[PDB]
């Protein structure tokens, strides 16, 4: 039963925001990583993507990969995801924007697949540690021992003991919209979406329209290039600009609930 | 532990968004100005000092509140018990909580 | 206090009203960039463990 | 760099035989104790954002052979300021930092 | 290392394996090094070989 949150997935894309580091420096990237939580014991991290790895567009198979590139998703296979610190990390699970895994300690977190033509990585800072519980204080968990009610998170999906709000995207940029008219810079939408819209000069002020032209500007770099989009929506991000027009529903659960099992 | 679980800033483009104190707990939000915000084009809103920003934050539990959580009391003195067992005189047994 | 013990303070775990000094104290974002700068205290149950 | 003769920094010249071999860069790896972030290349000389690590391991994939090379180098990464991090943050303040470019020119 | 984590690449998964062991490496010698170096003095190491035989 793969099929039991399409609360999230039908109802949320992949998000982009602006990682920190990402390889170079702040690129934005769709894997922007928010929220580590190095809170529980069992060598686990769960941690937020913006990117909804889990599902496809559509329908099937949690363990395929969509993020977002330009505007658009790319619902395709995970092949080699790496979230990592210190050392590399072990997966744990996937579901919605969220991921578990398999940690050491780390002054940082480091995050990244590979679409394969591109690294395509994100980072951050976070303060991580695993101490297990217990008055020994290793630093790993070991094969043997006794057991004792540790924290930890979930390996599962079917899960509703918290939900996070998770209303509409605000706007995006995107100045691939605004090509030229040949003298005039041009606008055009993706699919009829909304595309807010006027430039410096005094030329059509809102912007809720098919492909329109500027009649009073031509730069480019002068122009309101806006996608108000919101079939699906999004976390919300502290990476995020709001959806000004209101709160609009999506209510939407977590997976990786922290759990009392024994580790 | 808390979770600053940010709600999603608001960025005007062309002047000021005054912001309000929302009663959520410890509700911080503090408008600001003077940004270019970079965001997947570039930046997309054309001003350049009139670019508003409003962060908002509030602290809520985590979900580890729900179940690892410290829990404060003020304690009194109740009433002890005991399962006390007497395997008395012949009748060999009773395991009785009083 | 934030930091100290107890910087959330929450009746139950069900109450929607706590008391939560942590010293939250937004600040700008960096050069024109979307993000959202919260300072604060690591809590007093971070610490306290 | 560029290649024997005169296209593509993002492609990969290295010396098999007494011959170079002027390819594509596919699978470059700077590391430490974790792998590093490339940041740019230009001559003998490559710049990547790198934690500490007590060496540094330095490699790329041909494709038929790993390849790499490994060094010790103590390295640490203080930030300016009177915090003493292990790794710079997204935000904070601004400060007179010492750091190489990313360019060329 | 703290811990001590192996794996191979099969090619349809990952199929590795990790364990707990604490690890160092003092090299021999009143120097506690993190690392062996370049260059220095030589000196009787323990150390494991490169063969089979
Ligand atoms: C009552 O006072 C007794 C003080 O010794 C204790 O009761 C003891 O309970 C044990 C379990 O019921 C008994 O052990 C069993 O004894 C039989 C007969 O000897 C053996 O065949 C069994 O193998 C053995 N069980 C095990 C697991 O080994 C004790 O015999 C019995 N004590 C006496 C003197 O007979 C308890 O302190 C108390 N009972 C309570 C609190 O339930």
């Amino acid at each position: 039963d793969l099929d039991t949150h399409f609360t999230q997935y039908k109802l949320a894309r992949p998000y982009i925001a602006d990682c920190p580091n990402c390889g170079h420096s702040r690129c934005d990237s769709p894997i922007a990583i928010e929220e580590v939580r190095g809170d529980a014991h069992a060598g686990v991290i769960r941690i937020q993507t913006s990117a909804m790895f889990g599902l496809k567009t559509d329908g099937v198979d949690l363990a395929y990969m969509s993020f977002m590139n330009g505007k658009t998703q790319k619902s395709i296979k995970i092949d080699n995801l790496h979230v990592r610190t210190s050392a590399p990390c072990s997966l744990v699970s996937h579901h919605g924007y969220y991921i578990l895994a398999q940690c050491p300690p780390g002054d940082t977190v480091t995050v990244g697949f590979h679409d394969g033509p591109n690294r395509h990585t994100c980072t951050v800072a976070h303060k991580v540690e695993f101490r297990p519980v217990g008055r020994e204080k290793y630093r790993h968990p070991p094969e043997h021992g006794v057991e004792l009610p540790c924290n930890r998170y979930t390996h599962k999906r079917a899960d509703q003991g918290h939900y996070v709000e998770m209303h509409q995207p605000g706007l995006v940029a995107d100045h691939s919209l605004l090509s030229i008219h040949s003298a005039k810079v041009k606008i055009t939408v993706p699919s009829g979406a909304q595309v807010k819209y006027y430039c410096k000069c005094p030329d059509v002020r809102e912007g809720i329209t098919s492909s329109d032209h500027t009649t009073t500007c031509t730069d480019v770099k002068q122009c309101r290039a806006y996608l108000i989009d919101n079939k699906k929506w999004v976390y919300n991000s502290g990476r995020l600009p709001r959806g000004e027009g209101d709160t609009f529903k999506g209510k939407l659960h977590v997976p990786f609930v922290p759990v009392k099992a024994k580790c | 532990k808390y979770k600053t679980k940010v709600p999603s800033p608001v960025v005007k483009c062309c002047g000021a968004t005054q912001c309000t104190s929302k009663p959520h707990p410890d509700y911080q939000c503090q408008v600001f100005t003077g940004v270019y915000p970079f965001m997947w084009g570039g930046a997309y809103c054309f001003c350049d000092t009139e670019n508003t920003q409003m962060s908002e934050a509030y602290v809520e539990r985590s979900e580890e509140c729900s179940i690892d959580h410290a829990k404060a009391y003020k304690v009194h003195t109740g009433t002890v018990q005991a399962m006390v067992n007497i395997t008395y005189g012949s009748v060999s047994w009773r395991s009785a909580d009083v | 206090k934030a930091g100290s013990f107890g910087d959330l303070q929450s009746r139950t775990s069900t109450s929607n009203d706590l008391y939560a000094n942590t010293n939250l104290k937004l600040q700008r974002p960096q050069a024109g960039i979307v993000h959202t700068p919260f300072t604060q205290a690591p809590s007093g149950f971070e610490r306290w463990k």
